[PDB]
């Protein structure tokens, strides 16, 4: 009927409705919003300036992160005697260590924040980062995973929260086939919580069987010795395709200079026991001898050039790319997001994020006028063509079939998937539970599990329960895990289980209101002393952490993460 | 005297490369100004250094005179040219301009300020003694007073009223002895216009015509005016067309022009450039005023093609820095002479069709006449604008000047004509067609144009070529191949290709169709408005492989059967064909077919819509009854054990409610009928 175009026109213009336009208009209801996430990004900002340069924040402002007062004087004292070794005491190691005018991740960060209680009830253990540092780096044209042991000595070199972010690293690399770069500086062991590190599983041994097992795959591994590496650190230079050993202060010892003495103290020299030994010595440990700081690093840089990676990262990832930035501001996707504390559920919308964060603000809806309440479709991320399963409402069998069919389809022509995890949401009705809605969710799962697709998932907000296993969760193997401030991972209620549990715990007939002072009160403090910041991170649950306005940038890091993969 | 390295411009555009060029040769530095960007705009590339000053409001930028006198004094500017516009007619930045020390270029403060109110100005002429045509005498006191000085203080009778332009007071009475006629008019005039009873009397003139001489004083007591200048063509009070030398001007009038002319600046006290301006009745033969401008005119460049002063070529911004170096001048009024005739002509960035609306466009393809001397005849071009730019809506539609100097008019105008053909430009509509069309069939080519010339041809004029059904061939062509591989590797099985494009001219749809015989590309065919032919097509180098806003310019060639041959520079986009040549330039809109592809329901939507589950208790509806709702919003939002779940209906049309906040509700209930709106 007088419509006679041929496609284009009706596409290639301004006017294609793959597109989406919500604009906002910055009523109270944004503001309330919009202020709110303004109030929820400023100290996640924040304490990660304090933990960088932890303990030493000369501004002495630091009120807009609820950190306790630390001795910055120490902090300081201990910096300054560090440094003045020779050695410095930083990431610098790292940003000199990487291209300049590249890129970084900053894998896991705000890592066991003040997760251990000490003997002194006001304090906790001052562990500013894990131990150590992890991110991306892209090194002499090549990709590579980067981790950097802090000289944070004082409570002992690991702890369940070091050996657990190492093992997630390598666990990264393995599967990336990114080599690993290691910046090795140890006190030695933790003989106070050994029973937790050294035995059992998925500890000190398995960092072993990982520097093997990736050999095996020749993906080669390359060890940078700064200081002493004791108690089975010395495994690591040992088991290296290539180590650096600094000429002064690098030290490696399977016995410590302690040790020889009570069995035949015929004590020498720390130099002859193990450490950096340049006088031509029998022993071929150590592929290179450094003099400097900048020595060592430059001839790491030269170590992970030869190794013929730099043509296949530039062939799988055009490194000339023209950028195509999404049709709306990115400084409004604080704004959709709604406030916090409040009793009811508040609103929420999925078609306005979406828009922000995808290239040319397009999506490509399959059914949505059928099972309303999940949304699903390809995308386009920076030049990749993504799948995005983002979650809005209560889930119902028909939302789990097209969820199934959907990834279905992604992993037949090899689509990545990304998720934004929201509430369970499962229906409790009679009728529903008639109509076979757990063989519907079983469907969902086997083919969330199933998939040999690349996954990345990231909170949005509200994931507590057993719906995640409906959409995707950490132990569904997703490659990277990063987090939005206004997060809270419980059990399968967030709200409801503070009403069910009110109902069958020992609670006479009588005082009603002392009981829900009691009961209710009291399981909302529990449900919420979890949250993003604490429970998250800190614990390598989701151990990434992000902003919401720059999520693009890290998701577009991650894939280009998962395209060396075989 | 005081010396001088430093210039300052106020405004933008033409005056700005002006001001900064004849600076060069002086050896003198220069500064720029500009507004919110307008960084990437040609002044700027010429100077030697430049600021940005706010928000493209003229309020915001190239207003704030006191910030612009201060950032002046952080450079340590030796003088200021404001031009004309802005702070050009403002005694209070001129007076803190002198405060600081920073030497003014142009009149002193004082008279500014007294030509600012016209009747203090008319009382300073009327004192000095030049003729001068007032605007009233006195009031109607008396209906006898009225026969009293109509053959008195003017013979002509000028009756009119106190205000109002509907003049039936006037009836045209220009035959004296008039007496039971007047206070008749005037009486029937008052009825229905009362307005105030007074009355004013002055000369009624049947023709005018537009002077405007030219004039220049130092500051050490002399001066020289220069030649006189004609305005007559103006239409809606903007200049159009302008010619230095008023043809059909006696020499002894000249001299006299120049009598009065320095009479009223001496009177006034002047320093610098400005201009007097006439108004003039060929029946009377006198010449009266009407007003000045102390201030550089637009048609600076214009007189000064029939002007030399010994011998030498005149350069009149010069002399104003000159002026404002305190050197006095070399040369009497005696070393000016005279020598040929120049033309001028105005093009504006507006579409002649429509109520000339200014219009802002990126400049695609701009072509530039020849600007060298050939013949018995100089023609240059001065435009403000190069390729790449875009035009400002803040800013007024000017794009350049043409002026043909000769050595007799005839010279002048046949070299502007072809000139002004030449001159192209694609992007947006221009009224070059227009000043083409007032100089072919107008025959003012004799010289004598009153003020009203445009008013009465105005039938004649707005008048632009027919698009053949050939030009659709060639229009219709670039859009394809300029877009993509149409009719190139094109194949089918024993059969012929066809290909159409559909352009909506003025409000009809156009179609055309294109199709190919045998295996030749090359030989092609058309049929548009029932006309059919044949034609080949050779195309040239492909270009603009991004396919942008600008899209692709390229040449191309047609042989058609008859025997002609072609060459046509198109630079097509969506919206629209653009093809420049021999033809002349035409744009063909494209018949848009756009509306919202998707989102295309007519379902009467009568009930059974946003039905909310079993629990109901609805309440906080944000959403007006009969209200359009085409966009997805929360029509309603129904509470399920903190189960907002809002609905987000979208479908379009007004959404009229059966329910109120508070009341619970039945499983899956008529909540509204979401109807088409009728
Ligand atoms: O419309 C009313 C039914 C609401 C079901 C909400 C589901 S049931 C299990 C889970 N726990 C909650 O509190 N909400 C979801």
């Amino acid at each position: 009927y007088a419509h006679h175009p041929i496609d284009y026109e009706r596409s290639t213009s301004k006017s294609p409705n793959i597109l989406r336009l919500p604009a906002n208009t910055s009523d109270p209801t944004y503001q309330e919003n919009m202020a709110r996430m303004e109030g929820l990004v400023e100290q996640l900002r924040a304490r990660v300036r304090y933990v960088q340069a932890g303990g030493v924040v000369p501004e002495e402002e630091a009120a807009k992160a609820g950190v306790s007062i630390s001795s910055i004087e120490a902090d300081d004292r201990v910096r300054k005697l560090h440094l003045s070794r020779g050695k410095m005491l930083a990431r610098d190691r790292i940003e000199r260590l990487i291209d300049p005018g590249t890129r970084f991740l900053e894998l896991s960060q705000l890592a066991g924040w003040d997760l251990y209680w000490d003997d002194k009830k006001k304090e906790y253990e001052r562990c500013y980062s894990g131990g150590i540092v992890t991110g991306i780096g892209l090194v002499n044209g090549v990709r590579c995973m980067l981790v950097a042991n802090d000289a944070t000595v004082k409570g002992g070199t690991y702890y369940p929260i070091t050996v657990k972010k190492h093992l997630r690293a390598q666990k990264i690399a393995e599967q990336n086939h990114l080599p690993c770069i290691y910046l090795v500086d140890s006190g030695g062991a933790n003989l106070s919580r050994q029973d937790d590190v050294f035995p059992d599983e998925q500890h000190f041994g398995r960092i072993f069987y990982n520097e093997a097992q990736m050999s095996i795959k020749s993906i080669s591994q390359i060890a940078v010795v700064m200081g002493s590496c004791t108690a089975g650190g010395a495994y690591v230079p040992a088991m290296a395709d290539e180590n650096i050993i600094v000429a002064r202060n690098g030290t490696i010892f399977l016995g410590g200079p302690p040790l020889v003495l009570a069995a035949t103290g015929e004590k020498v020299s720390s130099e002859e026991l193990g450490g950096a030994d340049v006088h031509c010595r029998i022993s071929g440990v150590g592929d290179h001898y450094a003099t400097d700081d900048l020595h060592a690093l430059y001839l790491a840089r030269r170590a992970v050039a030869n190794l013929n990676l730099k043509e296949h990262n530039e062939a799988r990832n055009p490194t000339d790319v023209k950028p195509v930035p999404p049709l709306y501001d990115p400084r409004e996707l604080g704004g959709f997001i709604p406030d916090m504390l409040s009793d009811v559920v508040k609103s929420f919308d999925v078609r306005a994020i979406i828009a922000r964060i995808v290239d040319g603000s397009r999506f490509d809806e399959f059914k949505a006028l059928y099972g309303n309440t999940l949304v699903c479709g390809f995308a386009r991320i920076e030049g990749m063509q993504v799948g995005i399963i983002a979650n809005q409402g209560i889930l119902y069998s028909e939302s789990a079939l097209k969820g199934a069919h959907f990834i279905g389809l992604c992993t037949q022509r090899n689509v990545p998937l990304l998720f934004l995890q929201n509430i369970t949401g499962f229906m409790v009705g009679k009728k529903y539970e008639e109509g076979g809605i757990a063989r519907n969710g079983a469907r969902l799962v086997m083919a969330v599990s199933s998939a040999p697709v690349p996954k990345v998932t990231v909170l949005i907000g509200g994931s507590y329960g057993a719906g995640n296993y409906g959409m995707c969760g950490r132990a569904f193997e997703p490659r990277f895990l990063f987090m939005w401030p206004n997060a809270r991972i419980s059990v399968m209620g967030g709200t409801q289980a503070a009403t069910v549990l009110t109902l069958t715990n020992r609670n006479l007939k009588n005082a009603s209101e002392a009981e829900i002072a009691a009961f209710k009160d009291k399981v909302k403090k529990k449900y919420e002393k979890e949250g993003s910041c604490y429970y998250s991170t800190a614990r390598l649950w989701d151990d990434g952490v992000i902003a919401p306005e720059d999520t693009r940038v890290v998701v577009a890091e991650a894939l280009r993460a998962t395209r060396l993969a075989p | 005297e005081r010396k001088v390295e430093k210039l300052l411009v106020a405004n933008r555009g033409e005056i700005a490369c002006r001001v900064f060029r004849t600076c060069r040769e002086m050896h003198i530095r220069t500064v720029a100004l500009f507004c919110e960007a307008e960084r990437n705009a040609k002044h700027v590339a010429e100077a030697d250094e430049a600021v940005c000053i706010g928000p493209p409001p003229a309020v915001n930028s190239y207003l704030r005179g006191e910030h612009i006198i201060s950032v002046a004094k952080q450079l340590n500017v030796d003088a200021i040219h404001p031009g004309y516009g802005f702070l050009s007619e403002n005694a209070s930045f001129a007076d803190a301009i002198t405060r600081s020390g920073i030497e003014f270029i142009g009149p002193p403060a004082s008279a500014i300020s007294l030509m600012g109110s016209k009747s203090e100005s008319k009382r300073i002429m009327e004192a000095a003694g030049v003729p001068v045509v007032p605007g009233y005498y006195g009031e109607n006191q008396n209906v006898s007073f009225l026969a009293e000085e109509a053959k008195k203080v003017g013979f002509p009778i000028l009756i009119k009223a106190v205000s109002g332009g509907g003049g039936k007071g006037m009836k045209i009475v220009e035959r004296p002895e008039d007496f039971t006629f007047m206070l008749e008019s005037a009486k029937r005039e008052a009825t229905n216009f009362f307005k105030d009873d007074r009355v004013i009397l002055e000369r009624y003139v049947k023709r005018s015509r537009h002077i405007e001489c030219q004039i220049f004083f130092d500051k050490h007591g002399r001066g020289v005016f220069f030649f006189e200048r004609d305005c007559s063509v103006q239409r809606r009070y903007q200049k159009v067309l302008e010619e230095a030398p008023a043809p059909h001007l006696s020499m002894e009038t000249r001299q006299r022009i120049g009598e009065v002319a320095l009479q009223a600046a001496k009177a006034v006290g002047y320093v610098g450039a400005g201009t007097v301006e006439f108004i003039f009745d060929t029946s009377t033969g006198e010449f009266y005023f009407m007003e000045m401008n102390t201030r550089l005119q637009v048609e600076h460049p214009v007189t000064e093609e029939v002007c030399r002063i010994k011998g030498a070529p005149l350069d009149l911004v010069k002399l104003q820095i000159k002026t404002a170096m305190g050197k006095p001048l070399t040369f009497s009024q005696e070393d000016v002479t005279l020598v040929g005739s120049c033309i001028e002509a105005r093009v504006y960035a507006e579409s002649p069709e429509r109520g000339f609306l200014p219009e802002s466009g990126p400049l695609t393809f701009i072509r530039e006449p020849f600007q060298g001397v050939r013949g018995p005849a100089r023609t240059r071009l001065d435009t403000g604008f190069r390729e790449g730019d875009n035009v400002l809506i803040h800013y007024d539609p000017m794009l350049a000047k043409v002026i043909s100097w000769g050595r007799s008019r005839e010279e002048a105008l046949r070299g502007l004509r072809q000139a002004l053909g030449e001159y192209k430009v694609a992007g947006i509509n221009t009224n070059i067609e227009f000043l083409k069309r007032c100089c072919e069939t107008p025959e003012f080519a004799r010289g004598g144009v009153t003020t009203n010339f445009i008013s009465e041809h105005e039938s004649q004029l707005l008048k632009s070529p027919v698009v053949t059904p050939e030009v659709a061939a060639m229009a219709a062509t670039a859009w394809l191949l300029n877009r993509c591989d149409n009719w190139r590797g094109a194949f089918r099985l024993n059969s012929d290709t066809n290909a159409t494009v559909h352009f909506y001219i003025d409000d009809h749809p156009v179609e055309v169709r294109l199709h190919t015989e045998g295996a030749n590309y090359h030989k092609i065919f058309f049929s548009v408005w029932d006309h059919d032919g044949s034609f080949e097509v050779c195309s040239g180098p492909v270009t603009s492989k991004h396919r942008d806003q600008k899209s692709i310019v390229n040449d191309f060639t047609f042989l058609f059967e008859n025997g002609m041959h072609h060459t046509v520079l198109a630079v097509a986009t969506e919206g629209d064909v653009t093809v420049i040549g021999s033809f002349g330039l035409h744009q063909l809109r494209l018949l848009p077919l756009t509306d919202g592809f998707g989102d295309s329901s007519t379902a009467g939507g009568t009930s059974t819509k946003i039905v909310s589950p079993m629990p109901g208790k609805v309440s906080k509806l944000l959403v007006k009854s009969g209200d359009l709702v085409e966009k997805g919003q929360v029509l309603v939002i129904v509470e399920a054990m903190k189960m907002e779940h809002p609905v987000r209906a979208l479908q379009d049309g007004r959404v009229s409610f059966l329910v109120k906040e508070g009341e619970v509700v039945g499983g899956d209930h008529v909540l509204a009928t979401v109807a088409e709106e009728e």
